[PDB]
């Protein structure tokens, strides 16, 4: 039974967990753990990006639509 | 007044083209490897078909790659607003230069100045630079065609050694829609020898101009293309249109037509290169 | 259409021809015949036709109207949107939404439920509301058409995928759930491809967009929605992994070798020399080095190993009734750990309590403080023994925490994941063994 | 296993002052206590269940580890090795090809000529 | 500067 | 040509070389060792595919 579980890849799940793992240390104050209480004492007391996003979307929409043009129906229409 | 909501000026019709070129070159812009002028009717509504939506996107991309100038009317109503919006988004994404030319009197509102223009004709604010022609007040007929034609001719006469094009700076006129102004501009351009490109398969008059490439055939094509435009026009206007069309078709070795069958990519550049 | 065109009264009435064509769904004929530059097309004239096309599931006509000078932002007035949500929203879908809300609740589904209730009983982002309306009724083409007009396209796709998944988890009906699930997969694929292209074109802007919180689409960014929906495929892409690696290494250049970092960690004066080779005076170098998450993690690992070693030593060899210094040091360190756990409780408190391993660590701390209190009462021998026992359990729980740390390393993290996965099945097998 | 053993030792006995002896005892006992033998196996009634649950936990974790390892090995096996075998065979053949073709026992006699 | 140049132009 | 990830130009130049297969092996090795860098991702991937 174990082989069936093994068949599925784990690097994908490893990266998904790595997201939480990285976030946990990123949101924290970057202080060595032994001396973090000293800092905790202190603790106690876009438009351009979206516009660029739209432009990239238009390029993406063109790329997806080009698949239909690959057919020879255009050649048949030219023949007609 | 410097519009803000780039730059905007008010130049009278009797203006020296050399003075304008010096103004634009000394402290505003650089030498132009290429220059393309688009002509469209004054209709506020235009057909935003996918063909026209992609051809002009390719045109503007080519202009940015070559650092070319683009000359349009400069009004918020019509295809020129689309061109301005595309310019804006490309700039948001080595800067493009776009110039709009219109008569000051034809503008709905006039403010003297750095004044601010906030939304009779309405002008697009997307275009970096604009020109105002002072020929009259509330003048419906076009008063900027002469200035634009003279400027284009003078720029054609200019010499630039850095350009790969032999000697003078290249210029290419682009035709998309119908109307008397379109034919007048095309006839003046062809008479000036600057090559013109017409998009076949789209546009009211572009289709007939592509079809042609004496009076009976042109009349039939014109009535077929524009059932309503011909009806309103008097007989004298129709005869004048036929004369203009015959004039431009006489010099058919210059103009080039984009074909519907060649619907693949890299067609705008191919047509422009072939015409040049 | 021909008969109506030749009537001597409908020739001027193009609106009637458009209405008839929309009713009979004739796109190419309408595009070629009526939509021409002969007459202007004002948005106000076309508003009613646009509404009719929206109601009767006419996506191609919606796209055609949008192309021909229609402002969708202005059209979506509050009255229109509330009427559309109230009258044309199927009661079956509303019942399914109620079932999902009552049974399978989520941080996002509550937001859309509140929005739907607000519009139904009586906005900032009308386009998002329209997209939600289209999605909830499993309208594919219309949802795609509306999506192209949105600003947060990839964020909207992620939110739609999550919403459709949580909706398909319902079991009232099967066909609708399957349709929603396939639509969710489609939108997830669209988002993945779009962000892949976006990152390929550029990197800094793509990262800025990914971290872009935006203004209350669902109250979260793209990354948060992707992780909440368990979209492992999206978050495992090379761009996101590179962003995470940049965040992990911080200012340190990503290409520096590991043993170099470790040696510079052990030997403080070496950082200034240059072998670490930061990406970007000597004081700035040192602060950047010691603010890096990797260095902090290594120091924390060393500290925790030392803490466990001292705990083992004191508990095993120094459990006298009279207090002794190593025990006092251990008490102080456990208090520091308790403060760290308090900080973690402040941030994501709901998640902090929900997490199984976080709950395990909190229970370990509670058991430790109970045992410490037990040792205090030295009069009773049984109290001393019980304190020792509780301390042993606390120690094993702390070892489990240390094991939790090891997941960082790429060498063995997958092995820990696999062991966790296999434990459940082996438990069931051993249970059958035990009974027979 | 070290953690389990140290917990067991801590509960079982108090303040062993022989560092050598205690190190060896803690390191060694849990492995034998799990499967090898049960010398260990203060109320009598409540004592045995805890030792029993300790043994059960150790055994279940051990079998989990074994099955997980024997599962992980198949993924490595899936990749072919003849390719890597030939790649190593290149070095293997080169090592003997570049050398003087003399039997190893008497190669020093020819190395004497190599020196001069 | 710019204003004077513009005035001289027209 | 190789160092700048120019595919068509590199192919054109390759046909004129004498040690064609040797040149291909060297280019593959160089592109792999270049793609092992981590300063940027897109360039490294392009170099890796060209090496393959
Ligand atoms: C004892 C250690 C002695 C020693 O020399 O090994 C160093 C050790 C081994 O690496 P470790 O397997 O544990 O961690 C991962 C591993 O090094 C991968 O090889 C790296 O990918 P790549 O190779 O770059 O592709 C990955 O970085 P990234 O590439 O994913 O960003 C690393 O996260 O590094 C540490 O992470 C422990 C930090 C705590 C120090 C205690």
């Amino acid at each position: 039974y174990t082989v069936g579980i093994v068949q599925e890849n784990n690097d994908q799940v490893w990266k998904f967990q790595r997201y939480f793992l990285v976030q946990e240390y990123c949101n924290r104050l970057n202080i060595p753990f032994p001396f973090v209480v000293f800092a905790y004492f202190y603790m106690v007391v876009d438009n351009e990006t979206l516009a660029w996003e739209g432009v990239m979307k238009e390029n993406y929409l063109v790329k997806i639509n080009t698949k239909a043009n690959d057919n020879s129906e255009e050649m048949r229409h030219r023949f007609r | 007044g410097d519009i803000q909501f780039g730059k905007y000026l008010r130049l009278s019709c009797d203006t020296d083209s050399e003075t304008l070129y010096e103004l634009l070159t000394q402290h505003w812009h650089l030498k132009t490897p290429n220059l393309v002028i688009s002509v469209t009717g004054g209709a506020k509504n235009f057909a935003l078909k996918p063909r026209m939506r992609k051809i002009f996107s390719r045109l503007i991309y080519i202009a940015q790659s070559k650092g070319a100038w683009i000359l349009t009317g400069g009004t918020h109503y019509g295809l020129m607003k689309y061109i301005g919006e595309v310019v804006r988004d490309n700039t948001i994404s080595e800067n493009i230069v776009a110039i709009g030319i219109a008569a000051w009197g034809m503008v709905s509102n006039r403010d003297t100045l750095s004044a601010q223009y906030i939304m009779l004709y309405i002008l697009d604010n997307n275009h970096t630079h604009l020109l105002l022609v002072d020929n009259g007040c509330h003048g419906h007929p076009t008063v900027e065609a002469k200035l634009r034609n003279q400027l284009e001719k003078y720029i054609s006469e200019r010499t630039s050694q850095d350009s790969n094009y032999g000697g003078k700076i290249p210029i290419v006129c682009f035709a998309q829609g119908g109307g008397r102004e379109t034919l007048k501009a095309i006839n003046t351009s062809v008479k000036s020898k600057i090559p013109c490109v017409v998009v076949e398969g789209s546009g009211q008059i572009a289709d007939v101009i592509a079809s042609l490439v004496t009076s009976s055939m042109v009349k039939e094509k014109l009535v077929r293309f524009l059932p309503r435009t011909v009806s309103r026009l008097p007989e004298e206007e129709i005869e004048s249109w036929i004369k203009w069309l015959k004039e431009i078709l006489e010099s058919s070795h210059l103009l080039t037509v984009i074909k519907m069958e060649e619907a693949g990519d890299e067609i705008v550049s191919n047509a422009i290169s072939y015409a040049l | 259409y021909k008969a109506f065109s030749t009537n001597e009264q409908d020739k001027d009435n193009w609106n009637g021809q458009l209405k008839l064509l929309l009713e009979w769904n004739q796109l190419d004929l309408a595009s070629d015949e009526i939509f021409t530059n002969d007459r202007r097309w004002e948005s106000a004239d076309l508003q009613e036709v646009m509404f009719t096309a929206l109601i009767k599931d006419r996506p191609k006509f919606v796209r055609l109207f949008l192309e021909n000078g229609l402002n969708l932002q202005k059209f979506l007035t509050n009255e229109v949107l509330t009427e559309l949500f109230s009258t044309h929203f199927s009661t079956l879908v509303y019942r399914n939404l109620q079932i999902a809300k009552n049974s399978y609740n989520d941080a996002l589904l509550t937001f859309v439920w509140k929005l739907v209730a607000n519009f139904r009983r009586s906005t900032r982002h009308p386009l998002q509301a329209l997209f939600i309306w289209a999605i909830l009724q499993n309208k594919k083409e219309l949802s795609k058409v509306i999506w192209e007009q949105t600003k947060g396209c990839t964020l909207a796709a992620l939110g739609a995928s999550k919403l459709l998944k949580t909706l398909a988890k319902v079991k009232n009906d099967i066909n609708a759930a399957g349709e929603s699930e396939e639509l969710a997969n489609e939108y997830e694929t669209r988002a993945v491809e779009l962000f892949t292209e976006c990152y390929s074109n550029d990197e800094d802007l793509a990262e800025q967009l990914l971290v872009y919180s935006c203004e209350a689409w669902g109250g979260s960014n793209c990354l948060e929605l992707a992780v909440e929906a368990t979209d492992q495929h999206f978050i495992a892409q090379p761009g996101v992994q590179n962003f995470l690696s940049k965040q992990w290494y911080g200012e340190i250049s990503r290409d520096t070798k590991n043993w170099k970092i470790i040696l510079c960690l052990f030997i403080i004066p070496l950082v200034g020399c240059g072998l670490v080779s930061f990406r970007k005076k000597l004081l700035w170098y040192y602060v950047a080095f010691f603010t890096s998450p990797f260095v902090v993690f290594s120091w924390n690992v060393v500290f925790y190993i030392a803490f466990l070693l001292l705990f083992a030593y004191v508990l095993l060899m120094d459990f006298h009734s009279v207090p002794h210094t190593p025990e006092l040091i251990l008490y102080a360190l456990v208090f520091v750990l308790f403060c760290d756990e308090v900080r973690q409780w402040y941030m994501n408190g709901v998640n902090y309590f929900t997490d199984l391993w976080n709950v395990m660590d909190t229970l370990g701390l509670f058991y430790f403080i109970a045992g410490i209190v037990f040792r205090l009462h030295s009069s009773n021998k049984s109290s001393l023994y019980s304190g020792r026992v509780i301390f042993c359990l606390d120690y094993i729980i702390f070892t489990l925490r240390l094991i939790h740390i090891f997941t960082v390393s790429r060498n063995l993290g997958p092995k820990i994941i696999m062991l966790q996965r296999m434990l459940i099945d082996v438990f069931f097998f051993l249970f059958l063994f035990a009974v027979w | 296993m070290v953690a389990f053993g140290v917990a067991r030792q801590g509960i079982l006995r108090q303040n062993e002052q022989r560092w050598r002896w205690i190190f060896r005892s803690v390191i060694y006992e849990p492995y034998l206590a799990m499967f090898g033998q049960v010398p260990s196996d203060f109320p009598e009634w409540i004592t045995i269940p805890l030792v029993c649950i300790y043994m059960l936990s150790t055994n279940i974790l051990l079998v989990n580890l074994l099955v997980a390892m024997f599962g992980y090995t198949v993924g490595i096996v899936q990749e072919n090795n003849d390719q890597v075998w030939k790649f190593q065979r290149y070095f293997l053949v080169q090592e003997y090809c570049n050398r003087l073709n003399i039997p190893f026992p008497f190669v020093v006699f020819a190395y004497f000529y190599m020196v001069v | 500067d710019l204003v004077n140049f513009i005035q001289a132009n027209f």
